[PDB]
């Protein structure tokens, strides 16, 4: 049946395509609505002829270079496009010749436009340096008034005060309005400028500084009011203009609407017209039987689809197409296909980041859906915070289909695409939360409490508790506001960050065991994977035992002292067989046994696997890195496990920090000047919660749980180096994407 | 400059002062060996352990930069060279690891003396073998870290210029990770037959 | 209670994920069994981590500040 | 002073207007000297006020 | 624009945190009144937090009819 | 006394000071030199901004080692405590500082060139990535030792 294919990559096929050469175009459509078929560059290697279509895209690359200038041409003027069998090849044509004719069109009319629109800005700053006041023009030729760019206002005065040696009478006046400029294309602010002076050789000095730094300079009748008519005079030639600028603009608008009904479905033929060119170039054209030699991946249980759609095509085309399909056995390594959905698309990609899967192994995405959210979560266990990250993601995913459909940008694409992320992160904060028994820096109170305040004490007096029991799920409450909370919850923390690491980095290793079972390398077994398994378990399983082991036995009422297990495990090693205090009877044997077989693992991983190729190379060097590598690693990994819990005592002082500030400040004031205390505080707590708690912490506890799954986890079984599996398929591209990608 | 106006002051307060204290008669007032023997062995011996673990992360650190900003650079063009030049961010990396091992195997002796025996012989000795192995296992690390940093520049370069002068300046590493390796060796000798603080 | 309340939540837990399994949805089988029975996993495991920590605690709550009524 | 008197001297050649900002500056700064006597002073009549041997 | 909506939600988190708070005060918690630290009025603030809550209600009925309106 | 001196708790207030300090003033050079690599990037490249954020969060991580250990050797702190547990907590916050201190001072530099790089080398993201993983471990060794130290701070003290 249709496989899941999400535990491992799809099973693939390589098929060749006999497609004859008069239904090439056809074949390559159905292909493409097909979307299943990753064809093999064929023609890859350089020759003469390489790409037997070079001609069509260059077409086809033409007409949309010409729709992406109308595109352009439509913003320019905020015009909306509308969005709301293959064409007869003929129609094509029509595309191509269209596109030609439109585009000399639209480049005489943009070209006759915009020396209107040059002449009416030059016309516009002559009038507005005319509709300055009188004070603006007092300090033959007394004065050189014209308009130049604010970035060069300051250089200009500088200038003219150096030239003229002080003595400078310089104003200038901000337009409100920025001006286009057609030297750079920019849409430049600009002041108008006046500088007095008399001789007129220093007159045709400023002018000459002044045009220098691209200033348009006016000739102002007078200082005085006579300047009246011809501030008329441009009136009248602005009106003028106007009138000739409506004319010009109304038929390039309308030919601009014309265009802009049909532009898109114009832009997805002609795209997909040279997808399929493309993918015609890809195949071997053999002239002696005029057949295409089509090579392409694609997965086996999809294969009877392919034979289904392209025995349809056949029949509507005639029945001279005999034998299509033809699966050929093949060394090349076949693309990796996860069938992800909407929910799983996410954690495969940030598993795709760091490298491809190899064609059959086991997916990390799986599993990341769960410990990916669920590392973050210990590194984010505040209920606050991950109900407010949970709201998020909950806004993200119920309005998935009417956020689907639309245009998000950046931040908020992220924020979608990982919306089924940003949701498990937040259950499971919420779930982390509780059990740190965290909500913005304040506890619960749900069960009742494990320990027993003593009966009576005096204001101010340290008092310690009994323990009267457990708490049944979460920290104990009777631990707030405790001077040595702290010290329970880093030791709890420190020993679930282990614990936690040990058990994901086992079941990553177990996962290794698995795909060398899936490609029957039992040599990878014996010599690869038994030795780091007895290593790691033996090391740091016999340390995730021994933790909670410790945590089982009650050492104030046996009497025994409870063993330090840093000292413990580092003893194990530097002294073996003696130890300090005892956990378990018979410790220093056990302890010396995993010692020794620990100890052994490593010529274990280091020879059984070269030395089983020599006795039955590069195989030795390889192996010798490897077992160095996961050597260090077993022990790297474990140690940085300890981040979850460096990121979950942070994100708790930055939380009980941002409350004891701001917020709980306003508690002890009364009155109006409380209330509003109150008010203005909760705004700063939740900004700053928002920025600093949810923002901050939340992206460093993302990128540590990747790092986590990156290199802690994906480091036991993922090999990589696959080839991603990308159909020929067809798509609705974007104009925005289309022109951002020019 | 001002720190160097520091240093000869300073240098003239010293004489000054010894001079002050040798023509009154008390030139053994400024007693470094009653110093030694009434300083705590454990801030010797701490200060040696924190030294030891904290240079050697700062030569790992400070050859990973080198290296790694090298390999940044000359990998703009040759993004090949850097799957094989990470050979020298690992050889850093080593330093810092035989730091960290110094300075676990160096804690285990950082047992509580009692009152009556804290500066007894042996406690004097675990504290100055403590602190010097440190300083010469971090110090040892620190110059190891910087020079096999300098070399995997000079590697990163050198095989984003042609892939087969890797190999060369890959053995001129080996030569200065022989460094490290041997601060490590004498560390571990210095501290050999230092006792727990008893 | 004591370390047997660890047990029976883990044979609660291990039941579920059992039936479970012998009952994920076909429909995307794999991911409902992995994400369901992995974040059973992950969830017991560090329910009984705190559980634990605080089951024969070496450790007890000490503040000077907790008013006599209370 | 001397940086804003320099500073001052060199823009008040180009500039005749710049004098009265210069010599406002100036004052701020001498102004600092002042604070700096005027706790001097203070101290000083502080120095033998209830003092015994 | 934006400006209303952010409100809004800041608004609805200050009703419902607030409110929160100012039933915890009233009820005399003990993560809120406990320590000697905590405000010895109890009650007392609770009123000065139903207050600062029901601002922010104004200010969330305010906003939401005004984004709704614009 | 003579196990516990006066002057016995500055060795371990000055330890959790240089345990903050140090690491902050490491995750600050990294943050700076990081973040002017990132502006100087993402001038001409703003779609490579929020994947050049990672040198940035892998200093804050060394700010973060640091204030575990500070948290840790403040809890141990004590008005009585013996010279031996204050130059215990001395040498956890000296090692855990002097370490993030050069763990991010080398993701600074690592993390400004690879997020110059990767603008120009995409291929270089990911050398980038794992060289500041390796400057990052060392913050991280560090660490490790500040804990070893701690746990023994506790042993036998009177």
């Amino acid at each position: 049946e249709k496989e899941e294919a999400i535990f491992r990559s799809a099973e693939m096929a390589l098929v060749q395509f006999y497609i004859p050469q008069e239904i090439s175009r056809d074949s390559a459509y159905t292909l493409g609505q097909l979307g299943l078929v990753q064809f093999r560059d064929l023609n890859s290697k350089v020759r003469a002829f390489q790409r037997t279509f070079v001609n069509e895209i260059r077409r086809l690359d033409n007409v949309e270079r010409q729709y992406r200038y109308f595109y352009s041409l439509l913003k320019k003027h905020d015009i909306k496009l509308y969005e709301g069998v293959p064409p007869s090849g003929s129609v094509i044509d029509d595309y191509v010749r269209n596109a030609s004719y439109l585009e000399e069109r639209l480049i005489q009319m943009e070209d006759a436009t915009d020396q209107i629109e040059v002449q009416k800005n030059d016309l516009e700053q002559y009038r507005f340096i005319l509709q300055s006041g009188d004070e603006f023009f007092l300090k033959s030729v007394n004065y050189v008034t014209g308009v130049i760019a604010r970035d060069k206002v300051a250089t200009l005065e500088q200038i003219l005060w150096r030239v003229l040696r002080g003595n400078l009478f310089f104003k200038t006046v901000e337009i409100e309005q920025p001006v286009y400029d057609v030297k750079t294309r920019e849409y430049k602010h600009k002041n108008a400028f006046i500088v007095f002076s008399h001789g007129d050789l220093i007159i045709k000095r400023i002018r000459k500084i002044a045009e220098s730094l691209d200033a348009n300079l006016y000739d102002v009748d007078s200082s005085n009011e006579g300047r009246s008519q011809q501030l008329a005079k441009v009136n009248k030639n602005l009106s003028d203009l106007y009138t000739v600028l409506k004319t010009t603009s109304t038929t390039l608008e309308s030919e601009l609407y014309a265009i802009a009904k049909e532009l898109d479905s114009w832009f997805q033929d002609v795209t997909r017209e040279k997808a399929i060119f493309e993918i015609l170039n890809k195949s071997n054209y053999d002239t002696n039987r005029k057949i295409l030699i089509a090579e392409g991946w694609i997965p086996r249980d999809e294969l009877a689809t392919l034979q289904a759609r392209l025995g349809e095509m056949i029949a509507r085309l005639g029945i001279d197409v005999p034998s299509i399909i033809q699966v050929l056995d093949t060394n090349h390594t076949p693309p990796t296909f996860h069938r992800t959905n909407k929910f799983t698309a996410g954690f495969q990609s940030i598993c795709d980041c760091y490298g491809i899967a190899q064609y059959r192994e086991i997916n990390a995405g799986l599993p990341t859906i769960v410990t990916f959210p669920f590392m973050f979560a210990i590194m984010f266990g505040d209920m606050g915070h991950g109900f407010l990250m949970t709201l998020a993601a909950l806004s993200l995913v119920l309005n998935e289909k009417k956020i689907n459909k639309m245009k998000r940008g950046e931040i908020f694409d992220m924020a979608f695409t990982g919306r089924y992320i940003i949701l498990l992160m937040g259950v499971f904060s919420m779930y982390t939360g509780f059990l740190y028994n965290d909500i913005f820096s304040k506890t619960m109170t749900i069960f009742k409490s494990g320990w027993k305040w003593p009966d009576h004490w005096k204001k101010g007096e340290s008092i310690t508790a009994t323990s009267v029991g457990t708490y049944p799920i979460g920290l104990d409450w009777a631990w707030h506001g405790t001077e040595n909370a702290l010290l329970f919850s880093n030791s709890y923390k420190m020993k679930l960050s282990i614990l936690m690491g040990f058990i994901h980095m086992t079941y990553s290793y177990f996962f290794s065991l698995a795909n060398h079972l899936y490609f029957n390398s039992m040599i990878d077994i014996i010599g690869n994977f038994i030795p780091g398994l007895l290593f790691m378990q033996g090391i740091f399983g016999y340390l995730s035992v021994c933790i909670v082991y410790k945590w089982a036995v009650d050492w104030v009422k046996d009497g025994k002292p409870a063993p330090g297990l840093l000292n413990m495990l580092i003893n194990m090693f530097l002294s073996p067989g003696t130890i300090d205090d005892e956990l378990y009877p018979h410790q220093a044997k056990v302890q010396v046994f995993l010692l020794l077989m620990a100890l052994v693992c490593i010529p274990w991983l280091l020879l059984v696997k070269p030395l089983h190729f020599k006795f039955t190379g590069d195989i030795m060097i390889h192996q010798v890195i490897h077992t160095i590598e996961f050597c260090l690693n077993c022990v790297s990994h474990t140690a940085s496990y300890l981040r979850l819990w460096a990121l979950s005592l942070a994100h708790a002082q930055l939380s009980s920090v941002l409350w004891t500030m701001t917020i709980q400040i306003a508690f002890g004031f009364r009155g109006f000047v409380g209330v509003f205390m109150t008010v203005a505080l909760f705004a700063m707590w939740f900004a700053l919660t928002c920025a600093v708690l949810v923002l901050m912490e939340g992206t460093s506890a993302m990128l540590h749980s990747l790092r986590l799954h990156w290199v802690e986890s994906m480091s036991k079984f993922f090999v990589g180096e696959g080839l991603p599996y990308e159909p020929f398929a067809f798509e609705y591209k974007d104009m925005e994407v289309a022109v951002a990608s020019a | 400059s001002f720190s160097h106006f520091l240093y000869y002051l300073v240098l003239i307060v010293v004489i000054v002062y010894g001079l002050y204290k040798l023509f009154t008669g008390h030139g053994s007032d400024i007693n470094f060996g009653k110093f030694l023997l009434r300083t705590s062995p454990y801030m010797w011996a701490n200060l040696g352990i924190a030294l030891c673990v904290g240079l050697s992360v700062v030569g790992a650190a400070w050859g990973i930069f080198i290296t790694g900003s090298s390999m940044i650079g000359a990998g703009v063009r040759a993004p090949r060279i850097t799957t094989k030049n990470l050979i020298s961010i690992i050889f850093c990396e080593v330093v810092a690891i035989y730091g960290l091992i110094i300075a676990i195997v160096f804690s285990s002796k950082l047992t509580v003396a009692t009152a009556e025996n804290m500066y007894s012989k042996s406690n004097l000795y675990t504290g100055y073998s403590l602190f010097w192995a440190g300083i010469t296992v971090g110090a040892s690390n620190l110059i190891c870290g910087i020079a096999v940093g300098i070399t995997g520049a000079t590697a990163a370069i050198s095989d984003a210029a042609d892939s087969a002068l890797f190999v060369k300046i890959l053995v001129i590493e080996i030569f200065g990770s022989i460094l490290g390796l041997l601060g490590l060796i004498v560390g571990l000798l210095m501290a050999g037959k230092a006792s727990e603080f008893q | 209670s004591s370390f047997y309340t660890v047990v029976g939540v883990f044979i609660v837990v291990s039941a579920m994920s059992v039936l479970f399994w012998i009952m994920a949805p076909k429909n995307n089988q794999a991911v409902w069994r992995s994400t369901v029975i992995l974040t059973l996993a992950m969830m017991f495991l560090m329910w009984a981590i705190t559980f634990l920590c605080q089951l024969h605690p070496l450790v007890a709550p000490r503040r000077s500040d907790l008013r006599p009524e209370f | 002073i001397g940086i804003v008197g320099d500073a001052g001297v060199r823009g008040s050649s180009q500039q005749p207007r710049l004098f009265v900002g210069m010599i406002l500056i100036l004052i701020f700064a001498e102004v600092l000297g002042l604070y700096g006597l005027i706790v001097a002073l203070l101290l000083n009549s502080r120095a033998t006020q209830d003092v015994v041997c | 624009t934006g400006k209303a909506w952010c409100c809004t939600v800041l608004s609805a988190f200050g009703v419902v945190i607030l409110s929160v708070i100012a039933h915890l005060f009233n009820t005399n918690h003990e993560s809120f009144v406990g320590s000697i630290n905590d405000p010895e009025d109890g009650p007392a603030v609770a009123h000065t937090v139903y207050l600062a809550a029901l601002v922010y209600l104004v200010f969330f009925v305010f906003c939401g009819f005004q984004v709704y309106l614009a | 006394t003579e196990l516990c001196p006066v002057y016995a708790p500055f060795f371990g207030a000055i330890g959790c000071a240089s345990a903050i300090i140090f690491t902050s003033l490491g995750a600050a050079y990294g943050t700076a030199k990081s973040g002017v690599g990132i502006c100087a990037t993402c001038v001409l490249r703003p779609d490579l901004l929020f994947k050049n954020i990672v040198p940035v969060i892998m200093a804050g991580i060394i700010a973060i080692y640091g204030l575990v250990v500070s948290v840790l050797v403040c809890y141990s702190l004590g008005q009585k405590q013996a010279l031996y547990t204050g130059f215990i907590q001395l040498g956890a916050g000296l090692s855990v500082g002097l370490s993030g201190l050069a763990a991010g001072f080398a993701i600074g530099i690592v993390g400004d060139a690879g997020v110059r790089g990767s603008s120009q080398q995409p291929r270089l993201f990911v050398g980038m990535i794992l060289i500041l993983i390796f400057a990052e471990v060392l913050g991280l060794y560090g660490l490790i030792v500040a804990l070893l130290l701690n746990s023994r701070a506790t042993q036998d003290v009177v």
